[PDB]
């Protein structure tokens, strides 16, 4: 707690300096939001298959969006960007990463070791080694302390909603990680407990319920539409009992804001 | 790399080798870490990935400045500010006379300032021991070697193979806690503080269990009153001998009451109750702190 406020302040500074270009997919000649959505969904599977943390997946996505913010990428190389990003994120966050051979194997050998490594080096150059990016998880972790009491279903559900925001560059690129986390948390807390974004967290973040509204409205819509959504790996992941079945919970029909 | 002149080898170090070098254009004296690639296979080592990405966010006078990273196809180089030597070599050289108390105080004060800054920037060092603490002739001391450092925006899990040497290892870890916390860094600083003071390692264990029992003989075997949870921890055995807390006047004779107080709080058993770097700096023991200059032999 001495340093907890300072961590939060600093993560707020840093999340602004690792923000992707919000408009980047429009300037990107051979790729789209839906190609991105596929890749990320696959990264979720890859993370499930190798038992990676959730933070690892959130970092990789941040890396990928920063790289595409300043590099043109053809379609057939997008997955190589994604793979190297996952590999990098593993080396940063995992206790020990899977081996490169695995990351080659998970591509159906559509690339080679040489290519994955050469891309690792490229992502590192393009991100200037700035790998320690704030994620919505880091912010949820911090918010979870303001529960009275802790409620493991609220936690699991916030993380689920958070993880959904990864998939859809429209609209989730326009929101900072701290704001997505703010919404995800309020929405989970309402769905599970019927409470709202608490006064303590307003004081901590400066974010009012008003401020989170655009993100909430979008997040709610995503939650409502999640089972029709084209990529499902996350809804799958979070029907498990690890996450208290929260992907099966029925969203409210209104938020009454 | 063409602008750098090898001066001399200064360590084999967290793989591969570390050279003193001179920039031929600016005259800046520098330390170089050479990583081969090779690697062996497997790309940029995880350890260098963390070291670079964390240490480049950590600009502070008590933290060894990372100056540059030169990334070839076939070789990777970290360039650091240069400092003449480590605390281990200096304690060693100071065996006969001892390190004067006011310089002990300066150093510990400085280490806590570096470490507070790490902690406020969500970095755990995890490998604080005297050879990873670097000093100069002007009387500064800096934290170095961030090979094992970790960001803790989300909790950091414990791992049998990536852990400080035994002597500076916190009791949490020896007892099998699942998460690291900032307190492990304070523990290590506590051990080092006492070592500067007494000239003797505080807990020099031959093994995990020996390390634990040495800790236990000095501070007493912890029980549930002192440290809620301790019995339920994975590597807690109820067969543990129940020793009693030695008199602190006898474990660090040279220290006054302020010094004993601070050390007691740095060696608190329960990680939540162990003093923080930030609170440590406000301890009365630093009331009168100064910045002496050591006598370095080199």
């Amino acid at each position: 707690p001495d340093y907890h406020e300072d961590i939060h302040t600093y993560l707020r500074e840093m999340e602004v300096k690792c923000k992707p270009k919000v408009g980047y997919m429009k300037k990107q000649p051979d790729i789209t939001n839906s190609m991105r959505a596929i890749l990320v969904d696959w990264l979720v599977e890859v993370g499930e298959e190798y038992k990676l943390q959730n933070e690892t997946l959130h970092l990789a996505v941040n890396y990928i969006d920063r790289f595409l913010s300043s590099m043109s990428v053809l379609r057939g190389k997008l997955q190589l960007v994604g793979t190297a990003a996952m590999l990098l994120a593993s080396k940063f966050e995992e206790i020990y990463p899977p081996e490169v051979a695995e990351f080659v194997y998970i591509t159906d050998d559509t690339y080679t070791k040489k290519q994955v490594l050469r891309m690792e080096h490229l992502v590192l150059k393009v991100l200037t080694f700035d790998l320690a990016a704030p994620t919505v998880n880091q912010f949820l972790t911090q918010y979870f302390l303001h529960q009275q009491p802790a409620n493991c279903k609220v936690e699991s559900l916030a993380m689920f909603l958070g993880e959904l925001s990864l998939i859809d560059a429209d609209p989730y690129l326009k929101y900072l990680p701290s704001v997505i986390a703010g919404a995800a948390f309020h929405l989970a807390l309402y769905t599970v407990t019927g409470q709202s974004w608490p006064e303590s967290l307003i004081r901590k973040t400066g974010y009012t319920l008003e401020s989170l509204k655009p993100c909430l409205m979008d997040l709610h819509q995503t939650y409502l539409k999640a089972p029709q959504h084209a990529q499902q790996s996350i809804r799958e992941k979070y029907k498990n009992s690890k996450y208290h079945g929260v992907s099966l919970l029925n969203p409210p029909e209104t938020l009454n804001l | 790399m063409e602008n750098f002149q090898k001066v001399e080898k200064i360590g084999e170090g967290t793989y591969g080798v570390v050279y003193k070098a001179r920039n031929k254009l600016t005259g800046e004296v520098v330390a170089l870490k050479k990583i081969r690639l090779d690697t062996e296979t497997e790309g940029v080592p995880s350890t260098a990935i963390r070291e670079i990405s964390l240490l480049k966010e950590l600009n502070h006078p008590n933290i060894v400045k990372l100056l540059d990273v030169i990334h070839t196809e076939n070789k990777l180089y970290l360039v650091f500010e240069f400092l003449h030597q480590d605390l281990k070599k200096f304690m060693d050289a100071s065996a006969l006379t001892g390190i004067p108390l006011p310089l002990i105080k300066s150093y510990l004060f400085q280490l806590l300032q570096g470490l507070a800054f790490c902690h406020s920037h969500r970095v755990l060092h995890r490998d604080l021991k005297p050879q990873n603490l670097l000093i100069n002739t002007e009387g500064a001391i800096k934290l170095a070697d961030f090979g094992l450092a970790r960001a803790f925006g989300v909790p950091v899990r414990t791992y049998t193979h990536e852990v400080v040497t035994l002597w500076y290892r916190a009791p949490e870890i020896l007892l099998g806690c699942k998460y690291y916390s900032t307190a492990v860094d304070i523990w290590s600083l506590g051990c080092i503080f006492a070592e500067m003071v007494t000239r003797r390692a505080l807990f020099p264990g031959d093994s995990e269990i020996d390390q634990l029992f040495r800790i236990f003989r000095t501070l007493g075997t912890p029980d549930e009153v002192v440290w809620p949870g301790v019995t339920s921890m994975p590597d807690y055995k109820p067969s543990f001998p129940k020793w009693a807390r030695q008199d602190f006047s006898k474990v660090v004779p040279p220290l006054d009451e302020d010094g004993r107080s601070l050390l007691s709080q740095m060696l608190h058993y329960d990680p939540n109750k162990r003093i923080s770097a930030k609170a440590a700096l406000a301890h009365p023991f630093f009331q009168d702190v100064t910045k002496p200059v050591p006598h370095l032999r080199l």
